């Protein structure tokens, strides 16, 4: 009814055309069938036209179609569907994002003369990890540093975040919980006999692999040690944990999937022929990839390896996987997407605009590809395509010791580690604003 | 290479 | 097995039983009210064409040959569709109006559908600042 409102309120003209004559129901059955683009295009024909491709149910349709679950709101006339300004909205925030010009980023100076070892990104407050034995708590919108946790005296490694709770691990054998709010750490958890090297967080749990080739189960409410995961020959490079399984990566080339709760190690994934260092796991498939150039996918239930993924000449680093697209960055300068169900790489992000040097960390949606790299640059690829798209940040410095270190994205701004072993960067965040006004 | 924390 | 069915025109059309249970109305006013199926809101000449598209059964070629027609008897079919509740015919109908607003420039769209800009200068730069791409 939003449309009979429309149209004895604006009275428009008499029309002569098919959909102008059409009961208002059929035309709007007519309009469906379109794309978007097309709408958008039909509601400037006329104002019968623009009234009727403002039927909200039409545009709900194309939010939910485009993964857009939330109507847009703000604070003659006009009647204007939320469901149509929230799928403008995004479509929007992509082009900003794929051509908008760059405004200047928020530069965050801190963690002088250290480095940014790992970085997390939760609404609007960022944190930082660093070598330099500190943690930063910052706001995306101010850019302003909020706490420092400072507690540790060994540098800090890993990092995981959920709401206001901030877990970090470090070379003191120790992890610790926090008020990301008043900075104050809450819980100190003891028990790994080695540096702390990954963790992951489920819920009201963290795991935490260490460079003494155990886990720990910890309760971050409590702080208690739920259990010990005993297996691994080397050190434990990286942690994945569902609140189901603990699958965990090793020095020693093996990945290994853990009941938690019995503390027994259902299987130990042998393939891998050098450490494997990046993991990922969606409760169904274990992604593992190795200092062997290789990456594998295997069965959780059966422990059989799927498919053995190949072309990357180098370690790789980062692994992102999401609905059985996976996408990977590696030191041999390419990031490959792959489509973990047939094995097939879907593309290699490569080209004349291909990073120069390793790709340090990646974050991609259903549109984009984004990459760091010790170049110095964060590149914006077509995740559809493959094709380089351009460069969102170019440090001066990339060609002589500026490196990007990590980088995280969310739909309107994107994070960024940067700094430099020599002097040439000072190390910083930069935080870039794609968020169009609306 | 990259970075990794230092050897104990 | 025959049954029979009258347009608003008058005249009586001989259809099979199947072939006419393709249409919700009739087939509702077929068993559940039982009558010789008065269509008021059908003339022969679009009966005609319903059962001819009826008895032949994402748009397939022998559908784009039938309705390969002009504008009124696109508009036509579209109605009777709706009115026999044939979920096939106007879907087929309807997308196949939609197609000629797929290539779309808002004078384009003008022209293919005889319409008139009645958009103010004011309001038709609001319009394509609001509706850009």
């Amino acid at each position: 009814t939003q449309v009979k409102h429309m149209m004895q309120v604006i009275e428009p003209q008499f029309q002569r055309d098919f959909i102008s004559l059409l009961p208002k129901e059929l035309a709007l059955y007519v309009l469906s069938f379109l794309e978007p683009k097309d709408l958008l295009q039909a509601a400037q024909t006329c104002r019968y036209w623009r009234i009727l491709a403002e039927d909200n149910l039409l545009w709900r349709e194309k939010c939910k179609e485009e993964g857009i679950d939330e109507p847009l709101h703000i604070k003659p006339g006009f009647i204007h569907s939320p469901w149509k300004s929230a799928y403008i909205r995004q479509h929007r925030i992509d082009t900003n994002w794929r051509r908008g010009e760059l405004k200047s980023p928020k530069v965050l100076k801190g963690h002088d003369d250290h480095v940014i070892t790992c970085l997390q990104f939760c609404g609007n407050r960022i944190v930082s990890g660093s070598d330099d034995n500190t943690l930063k708590v910052w706001s995306a919108v101010t850019g302003k540093c909020l706490r420092t946790l400072v507690g540790h005296t060994g540098g800090v490694w890993s990092s995981q975040m959920r709401d206001n709770i901030i877990i970090s691990g470090s070379t003191d054998r120790t992890l610790k919980v926090w008020n990301a709010e008043t900075g104050e750490c809450i819980h100190t958890l003891y028990g790994h006999t080695s540096t702390v090297r990954c963790m992951h967080l489920h819920e009201k749990r963290v795991v935490s692999g260490s460079r003494d080739a155990t886990l720990r189960v910890w309760d971050i409410e409590t702080g208690q040690c739920l259990h010990v995961l005993m297996g691994h020959v080397a050190a434990v490079r990286c942690v994945q944990y569902d609140g189901r399984r603990v699958v965990s990566g090793a020095y020693d080339f093996m990945v290994k999937v853990w009941d938690p709760e019995t503390e027994t190690c259902l299987h130990t994934l042998q393939g891998h022929t050098n450490r494997v260092y990046s993991l990922q796991f969606d409760g169904i498939h274990v992604v593992s990839g190795s200092l062997d150039t290789s990456i594998r996918v295997w069965d959780v239930e059966t422990g059989n390896c799927i498919h053995t993924l190949t072309g990357h000449q180098s370690l790789t680093s980062g692994m992102e996987l999401k609905d059985n697209i996976l996408v990977s960055g590696n030191a041999d300068s390419t990031v490959k997407i792959w489509d973990i169900k047939t094995g097939q790489c879907l593309q290699t992000l490569q080209g004349p605009n291909k990073h120069q040097s390793a790709v340090t960390c990646l974050q991609f949606n259903k549109n984009f590809v984004i990459t760091s790299s010790d170049d110095g640059t964060v590149k914006l690829w077509d995740l559809k395509t493959g094709e380089f798209i351009r460069n969102l940040v170019t440090l001066e410095s990339g060609g002589s010791g500026g490196v990007v270190w990590r980088i995280r994205a969310s739909n309107t701004k994107l994070v960024c580690a940067v700094g430099s072993r020599n002097g040439t960067e000072e190390t910083k965040l930069l935080v870039l604003d794609f968020d169009v006004d609306m | 290479h990259e970075e990794t924390p230092p050897t104990t | 097995p025959s049954i029979k069915l009258q347009s608003s025109d008058g005249e009586i059309f001989e259809v099979d039983v199947e072939i006419a249970k393709q249409s919700v109305t009739i087939k509702t006013m077929l068993e559940d009210l039982g009558m010789d199926v008065p269509l008021p809101n059908v003339n022969a000449a679009i009966l005609k064409k319903v059962i001819q598209w009826c008895t032949h059964h994402d748009i397939p070629v022998w559908d784009q040959e039938f309705l390969k027609v002009d504008q009124g008897t696109l508009f036509e079919l579209i109605l009777a569709a709706n009115y026999l509740d044939i979920k096939g015919l106007l879907d087929v109908t309807c997308k196949t109006v939609a197609n000629m607003i797929k290539g779309k420039t808002p004078e384009e769209i003008r022209k293919t559908f005889n319409i008139k800009n009645d958009f103010t200068e004011e309001e038709e730069a609001q319009v394509r600042k609001e509706n850009q791409w």
